[PDB]
């Protein structure tokens, strides 16, 4: 009875559920948990869909069969849910296939919408310049409006909705590469529930067309004002980056880890700052990312401004005697400490200013999570960053160290939640981040669970000293 | 002290359906998720009163695995009652109830009282055998029927107490 006691206690949450499901070899437990999933809140379980489905694919049939009923149940009440299942099932096997086919058996509008977006991106390979690509993109996106509005949505959106319109003149291609990703803006009308409503009616259309470097709210204004649907209160603007030829599965894994660390740090009371950005896996090949707006790469901030990072801070926020500056500095210091910790724990590599974004309030945001964990430069603290923090002798810089210690102590207290996420994903995985022999073992070592706090203080110093040598 | 009757009852069914926990629930009010396959046979006893008479029931928990099915059938001998159990959440286990009753018309008294038991009623959302279909089959073949959860303990007492009572008044005249 002691086990069943626990399962019926307050301590039982979806995490514990998944853990037992993953570990227990008892079919009675598997079935018991399979049934208890229905009792949990959708949102809580949703976060773990990749884990559940990975287990389903790569684990013993008993484990799959305990999971399936719940999945099918969710699939029947939400086509969004159906979609993500079908997309994930396919992506994570290259067992899955039988159920995927059954779920796809309706969704054609969405799947064709996505196919076309993917198809567009693949065509731009023949245009060797960014600017030429952008021209063809814009033209080709306008053709999508001929099919809108439809039973189509962006899974990356916080809410239920219908897609009505694509402001094609606003779309842009992000590099000159062969399989370049491209950023688009999408218009939508919010729902309270998708599955039982609308598909709104077309409004035929006709300055708003011109595209330039401007803040997010100024861009919404311009697009809205030009849009047929812009008058409605129901109307909102979304954005996605479309990656037609890039795997996003590590990117998804990192997201979960970032999201967990973020909760961990909110629950303990450490004001580190980070920004998980949503991921949508579409195939092993392809997916989408929801971008952070009002942010641009550090590198390009220095190429268009011709300034030093600090000089740019001073230009964009004010003199160091201003509130706006001191606030931005704080966001800098808090976002740096956050991301340092993420980089260390996940062993994030390939770190350079093309991969670090700066938002309009002063937070930095790290971005290219190829090269994490076992996959094989590390996170650096350049003097340019130290300058923005007010220097080595600075109080804000000491505070950066303080935060790092605090966030580490916090992380250790909730380590299992983090490790869980990675370890279940490793299962049948041929992802480069699991190439090594000791991925999870090394991950745990990096939490330094044996250490006394005095020891951790030292480790933080060593870490920081290390971050500066280069 | 003294019983008026000693009723020998067997629990049979596919491996995994919950026989051993029906028994542990019924005789010591205990249940467990973690399980050890029943090797051959297990014994437990409990006394009840029906229509004023103390009846001691001797229950033999048989084991559904086939490795042991030569030696379980030994104990079918002279048993007055049999709980034939299936798992509500695993359809195959219900499918085999027909072969489990032929198993009584080869190694056991031809005039025995049977109750069909759908166990694990607590797994609502995993249900693979509808209550109506089962109870239909139950009386087409002259069997009494009930659904239990050894886990939450629903109907476990009732199940036993029903079959023992049913038995106790076949005997009279
Ligand atoms: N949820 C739930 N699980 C149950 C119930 N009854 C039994 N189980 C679980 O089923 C599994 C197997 O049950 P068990 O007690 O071995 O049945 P059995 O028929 O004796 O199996 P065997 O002895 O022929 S090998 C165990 O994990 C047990 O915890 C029930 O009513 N509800
Ligand atoms: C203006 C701007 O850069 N907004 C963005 N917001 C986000 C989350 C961006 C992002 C995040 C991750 C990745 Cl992986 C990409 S990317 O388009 O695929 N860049 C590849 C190498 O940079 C872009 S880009």
């Amino acid at each position: 009875s002691w086990l069943l006691r626990l399962f019926e206690s307050k301590l039982f949450d979806i995490s514990m559920a998944i853990s037992y499901l993953y570990n227990s070899k008892e079919p009675g437990v598997q079935a018991y948990i399979g049934n208890r999933l229905f009792c949990f809140r959708n949102e809580d379980v949703d976060f773990y869909l990749p884990q559940l489905l990975n287990m389903y694919i790569h684990m013993d049939e008993d484990v799959g069969d305990a999971i399936k009923p719940y999945i099918v149940h969710r699939c029947r009440q939400s086509i969004n849910f159906s979609l993500q299942c079908a997309l994930l099932l396919g992506a994570y096997s290259s067992r899955g296939t039988k159920l995927r086919k059954l779920i796809l058996s309706r969704l054609a509008p969405e799947r064709e919408f996505i196919k076309s977006l993917m198809a567009i991106g693949k065509r731009l390979a023949t245009l060797p310049t960014k600017e030429q690509k952008t021209q063809r993109l814009i033209s080709e996106l306008s053709l999508l409006n001929h099919k809108l509005p439809a039973r189509v949505w962006l899974p990356t959106a916080g809410f239920d909705h219908h897609v009505v319109r694509v402001p094609h003149t606003q779309a842009v291609v992000l590099n000159s590469k062969d399989k370049a990703p491209y950023l688009i803006y999408v218009e939508v009308l919010e729902c309270e529930n998708f599955d039982t409503t609308s598909v709104p009616a077309r409004i035929p259309e006709n300055p708003s067309a011109v595209a330039l470097k401007e803040p997010w709210q100024e861009k919404v204004r311009r697009i809205r004002e030009g849009s047929p649907y812009g008058h409605l209160p129901n109307w909102r603007l979304l954005s996605v980056i479309v990656k037609c030829g890039d795997d996003l599965r590590q990117e998804l894994l990192a997201f979960q880890v970032l999201k967990q660390l973020q909760s961990i740090w909110e629950q303990e009371r450490v004001p580190l700052w980070i920004k998980p950005y949503k991921i949508l896996v579409i195939s092993a090949d392809s997916g989408m990312i929801e971008p952070v707006v009002n942010a641009v790469s550090i590198h390009q901030v220095k190429k268009q401004s011709q300034l030093s990072l600090l000089d740019y801070f001073l230009q964009e926020h004010g003199s160091y005697t201003t509130e706006a500056f001191l606030s931005a500095q704080r966001n800098f210091v808090q976002s740096c400490a956050g991301y340092c910790l993420v980089c260390y724990l996940l062993q994030v590599k390939d770190r350079h200013n093309g991969n670090i974004l700066l938002d309009a309030e002063g937070h930095i945001i790290h971005i290219d999570f190829g090269f994490i964990l076992s996959s094989s430069s590390a996170f650096k603290l350049t003097t340019e960053f130290v300058d923005v923090m007010g220097g080595l002798d600075g109080d804000m810089f000491n505070y950066y160290k303080m935060l790092m210690l605090q966030g580490l102590i916090a992380a250790r207290k909730h380590m299992d939640k983090v490790v869980q996420i990675v370890e279940i994903m490793q299962q049948g995985s041929q992802l480069p981040c699991f190439h090594g022999s000791s991925t999870i073992r090394n991950l745990k070592e990096r939490f330094h669970m044996s250490m006394t706090e005095e020891q951790l203080q030292l480790l933080v110093e060593q870490m920081v000293d290390g971050s500066m040598r280069s | 002290d003294e019983y008026d009757y000693l009723f020998k009852v067997v629990l049979i069914g596919d491996s995994g359906v919950g026989k051993s926990n029906l028994l542990s629930r019924f005789t010591r009010n205990e249940f467990n998720l973690e399980s050890k396959s029943t090797i051959g046979v297990e014994f437990a006893t409990r006394s009840i009163q029906v229509d004023g008479k103390t009846i001691k029931a001797q229950i033999w928990d048989t084991a559904g695995l086939e490795r042991y099915r030569a030696i379980t059938s030994a104990y079918y001998r002279g048993a007055v009652g049999a709980l034939l159990v299936y798992d509500i959440a695993k359809h195959l286990t219900y499918e085999n109830v027909e072969r489990w009753l032929k198993e009584l018309r080869d190694h056991a008294d031809s005039n025995i009282v049977i109750m069909l038991v759908g166990n694990k009623s607590d797994l609502r959302h995993l249900r693979a055998v509808p209550t109506d279909e089962a109870r239909a089959f139950a009386e087409k073949n002259g069997l009494s029927f009930i659904e239990t959860s050894a886990l939450d303990s629903t109907n476990v007492e009732a199940a036993f107490q029903t079959i023992l009572t049913e038995i106790y008044r076949i005997v009279s005249q």
